[PDB]
């Protein structure tokens, strides 16, 4: 509405799960970052095999 | 501490081609050496 772009930072769930929990919404969250209006954006510690 | 536990759950899992699964009292399992970050990153891999 307000023509201000954003971005989303996760620090425990998946960008998808995310996405699919707003998707019932009617929020086009897929949409959005496909179209680069908005981002998100996962960051977590150590991935695997390696010292948190 | 997790391959044990991945191994015997994805024998069994294969064995009833399991599409349904109940974990009971994993907290015991939350016992590692006084370590926090260990367990709930071992949660996470499980999850």
């Amino acid at each position: 509405d307000h023509g201000e772009p954003g971005v989303f930072v996760t620090f425990e769930e998946r960008p998808e799960d995310i996405v699919n929990n707003v998707a019932s919404l009617g929020f086009e969250l897929d949409k959005l970052i496909e179209e680069e209006k908005i981002a998100i954006e996962h960051i977590a510690v150590d991935p695997s095999e390696v010292a948190e | 501490d997790l391959e044990g536990l991945f191994l015997r759950l994805e024998l069994a899992i294969d064995t009833v081609g399991a599409k349904r699964v109940v974990l009971d009292t994993i907290e015991s399992l939350f016992s590692a050496f006084s370590n926090p970050a260990i367990l709930r990153a071992e949660i996470r891999r499980l999850f």
